[PDB]
């Protein structure tokens, strides 16, 4: 396993990593023109692009592949899985060799979900180019302090959150209807009701939330 | 501005942001590759099921164009 | 009906629009 | 005007060019094949259009008009109990229409597919037709695919019209809907909004009359419209009806 | 929206009865104003100007607390 | 910026109330709105949007909009 | 020359019944006039 003479750690020259820098960017594009129609309905480019997914697995399982057998894999202190990228780019090409894989094993049930790992892509160049990864982590340095102002918004939203429950559980169910027996038509913008109802000519009639029940 | 004691507050402005410009680009696209990531996401979960009966909103999860101009 | 008129060979098929 | 001059809840919606004795006197008989549509691209309100536009399509049909409506998603099917192009008459629309308003839009679109179901269900000649102005509608909304081969190979002569309506308000290719009525005779209206229906089958009335108008004094004859309630009330009455050229 | 409650201030807008002016029952239609323009643009600099104030005033008075560090 | 979007928007924030006639030859007269649902008939009217790009004094007044972010 | 009455006794003035209840010619039928 930790056999030496790799002949793989000669591999990792700049004319090489810069294929798959240059294979993620097109990759990149690839996924930036396809498009999504409702119900299982594609566009004649989007099944063209389609037969591109076997080879950019097989350049990206290609790396895992030779970085692994170059580098250990997790027991090595300098293995693969010990990178925090490397983690990253791992899931998406596993990710990768079972989603295409729909067909032999079936994915039992189904997935339609792990076909979202393909997002994690362009998230490669940042694990291509160090130059990249000490600007990422500038951020997310400079927002350690905002993890407790965090702490303490979340503490006024279920605070307010909890006052919400006791006074305005569900009294936002019933709003103002024309008389109009029949269809029932109500404003625009609707006007609950409660104790207060409705002005004129309405009766407060039941009613989904206000926005289609979500606020 | 040349003309004026506040020449010397300006110009030390854009030679101070022309120094740090491989800095500033280089953090603007990060800033673009997360909006990115995010917009594909977007696409994966609704892209395609925003064609209500009314009518599909301008803000469409459906084409990357409007992918992108959605998470901004 | 008996009569009916299609298919006239002096048509101007140039109006698809 | 009969009842419609100003006065609320009732509102005009009369048409001169959509009377059952216009839509008599401005053409010849018909053989509809209503293609829908309905993949997964026109579901939602494009769907919706597509219906009514069917439906107010229909509603341009005589009782010497032969219909079907047919509906393809990479797969071809009629969307009623009918299989071959039925008489026009108030039954056999309803029956139509009952069918379009059930129809749902899901998966990828097969335009060859489609129109092979079309021409073979316009050559069939078992069944009572009138055997004039063939006629295919695609009430599609648009793509990428002209198949220029299955109009070549069924539509050579070019005995059978296309007109094609790119329903619903979106931003599809509307070239290959374009073309498609350019090489076979036909004409492409644009239903982009419920307002727009309603004109547009009237406007294919006006295509269809082309070769009544060149043949010039044969066309002018008296034709007697089926028993209808005239709109200024009087009743059940029958109407003559001449083309003006 | 404080840009709908512009549009919705300017000149010739209805107006209210008053019930208890004889005159302008249906003469005085103009009780907006096209002033609406100066009167929105202007509370949005100033009151983003003086918030602004009123945040470094705070920040700023708190600024020892802010700038703790463990070393000194 | 606010050059820039007259040349690019000026005159093209022009919209007809009847979607289906597109001039200002053509909106004029009455048109049956199905939109409501309830099928009124209203008339036509050649309109631009309330925030428009067509002069500077324009194009400053919906781009302070956008900048504070309202209804861009 | 469909069939349809155009005279008949059994033709009242009224629109043609087409279904079940939840502008179009009255069109009956010699056979279902009869
Ligand atoms: C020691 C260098 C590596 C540190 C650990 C990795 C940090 C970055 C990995 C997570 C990046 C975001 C993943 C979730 C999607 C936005
Ligand atoms: C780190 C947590 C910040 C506060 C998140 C609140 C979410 C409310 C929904
Ligand atoms: C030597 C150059 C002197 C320039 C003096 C005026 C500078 C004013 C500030 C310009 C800031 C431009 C920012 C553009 C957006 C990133
Ligand atoms: C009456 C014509 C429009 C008047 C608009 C007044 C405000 C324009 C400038 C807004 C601030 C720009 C920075
Ligand atoms: C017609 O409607 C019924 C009732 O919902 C439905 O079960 C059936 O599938 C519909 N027909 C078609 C062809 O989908
Ligand atoms: C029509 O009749 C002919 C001869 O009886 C038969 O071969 C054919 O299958 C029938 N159907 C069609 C659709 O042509
Ligand atoms: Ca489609």
């Amino acid at each position: 396993n930790i056999v030496r003479k790799y002949a793989k750690k000669l591999i990792d020259w700049p004319p090489f990593e810069y294929m798959i820098l240059a294979t993620i960017i097109a990759n990149c594009i690839v996924l930036a023109l396809e498009q999504h129609l409702p119900e299982d309905d594609k566009t004649p480019m989007s099944r063209r692009l389609e037969k591109t997914e076997p080879y950019f697995i097989g350049i990206f399982c290609f790396e895992a592949g030779i970085k692994i057998v170059a580098l250990g894999f997790i027991f090595h202190k300098g293995s693969y899985l010990r990178n925090g990228w490397n983690v990253m780019d791992f899931i998406v090409v596993l990710s990768g060799i079972l989603a295409t894989a729909g067909t032999h094993f079936n994915t039992h049930v189904d997935l339609r979900t792990l076909r979202a790992v393909r997002v994690l892509r362009p998230l490669k160049l940042v694990s291509g180019i160090p130059s990249l990864q000490i600007v990422l982590k500038s951020i997310m340095k400079a927002m350690v302090p905002l993890l407790q102002i965090g702490l303490l918004l979340f503490f006024a939203i279920l605070m307010f959150a909890i006052i919400g429950l006791e006074f305005y559980s569900g009294k936002l169910h019933r709003a103002c209807f024309m008389n109009n027996s029949g269809i029932l038509e109500g404003f625009d913008p609707p006007h609950p009701c409660g104790v207060q109802g409705c002005p004129a000519g309405y009766e407060c009639k039941d009613w989904i939330g206000p926005n289609d029940g979500i606020t | 501005f040349k003309i004026t004691k506040y020449w010397a507050s300006l110009r030390n402005l854009v030679v101070s942001l022309m120094s740090s410009m491989k800095s500033i680009i280089s953090l603007l696209f990060l800033l673009f590759l997360f909006i990115v990531v995010f917009a594909l996401l977007g696409m994966q979960l609704f892209g395609g099921r925003f064609n209500f009966n009314d009518g599909t909103p301008s803000a469409n999860f459906d084409t990357f164009p409007a992918a992108i101009m959605t998470v901004f | 009906p008996d009569v009916c008129f299609d298919n006239n060979v002096l048509e101007d098929y140039t109006d698809c629009g | 005007w009969v009842d419609n001059s100003r006065t609320p809840n009732k509102i005009d919606l009369y048409d001169v060019r959509r009377r059952p004795w216009y839509i008599q006197g401005a053409a010849s008989p018909k053989d509809m094949l209503i293609l829908v549509d309905v993949s997964g691209s026109v579901s939602g309100l494009t769907l919706k259009l597509i219906r009514t536009s069917v439906s107010e399509m229909l509603e341009t049909l005589s009782d010497d008009d032969f219909v079907n409506v047919a509906s393809f998603n990479s797969n071809a099917q009629d969307v009623s109990c009918f299989q071959h192009l039925v008489q026009a008459n108030v039954r056999n629309k309803k029956v139509l229409k009952d069918a379009v308003n059930n129809i749902t839009a899901k998966g990828i679109t097969d335009y060859k597919k489609g129109f092979s179901f079309a021409f073979e269900q316009l050559l069939n000649y078992n069944v009572s037709r009138a055997n004039c102005n063939k006629i295919i509608m695609l009430f599609t909304d648009g793509g990428e695919e002209r198949a220029q081969e299955i109009f070549n190979k069924y539509n050579k002569d070019k005995k059978v019209r296309v007109f094609t309506f790119s329903v619903g308000q979106h931003n599809y290719d509307r070239g290959p809907i374009q073309w498609m009525a350019c090489e076979n005779k036909g004409y492409y209206y644009e239903i982009p909004s419920i307002g727009a229906i309603r004109i547009n089958t009237q406007e294919y009335l006006d295509v269809l009359g082309r070769p009544m108008v060149l043949a010039g004094d044969k066309a002018k004859q008296v034709q007697w419209t089926n028993v209808y309630l005239d709109a200024l009330e009087l009743g059940l009455v029958i109407t003559g009806t001449l083309p003006v050229f | 929206a404080w840009q709908e409650i512009m549009l919705s201030c300017l000149g010739e807008k209805g107006c209210e009865p008053d019930t208890t002016a004889p005159s302008g029952q249906n003469e005085n239609e103009r009780c907006g104003t096209d002033l609406a323009y100066v009167y929105f643009v202007s509370f949005i600099f100033f009151c983003s100007f003086l918030m602004l104030n009123l945040f470094v005033a705070v920040i700023m008075d708190n600024f020892e607390y802010l700038t703790r560090d463990s070393s000194i | 910026f606010a050059v820039i979007a007259v040349q690019l928007f000026k005159g093209k924030f022009f919209y007809c109330t009847d979607s289906s006639k597109d001039t200002e030859k053509e909106c004029i007269g009455n048109y049956v709105d199905h939109e409501k649902n309830k099928m009124e008939v209203k008339g036509r009217e050649w309109k631009r949007h309330e925030f428009h790009y067509d002069n500077i004094i324009w194009a400053l007044l919906t781009l302070f909009t956008v900048s504070t972010g309202e209804g861009w | 020359p469909n069939g349809y009455v155009l005279l008949h006794p059994n033709l009242q003035p009224k629109p043609i019944g087409v279904g079940i209840p939840t502008q179009e010619p009255v069109t009956l039928d010699f056979l279902d006039a009869e």
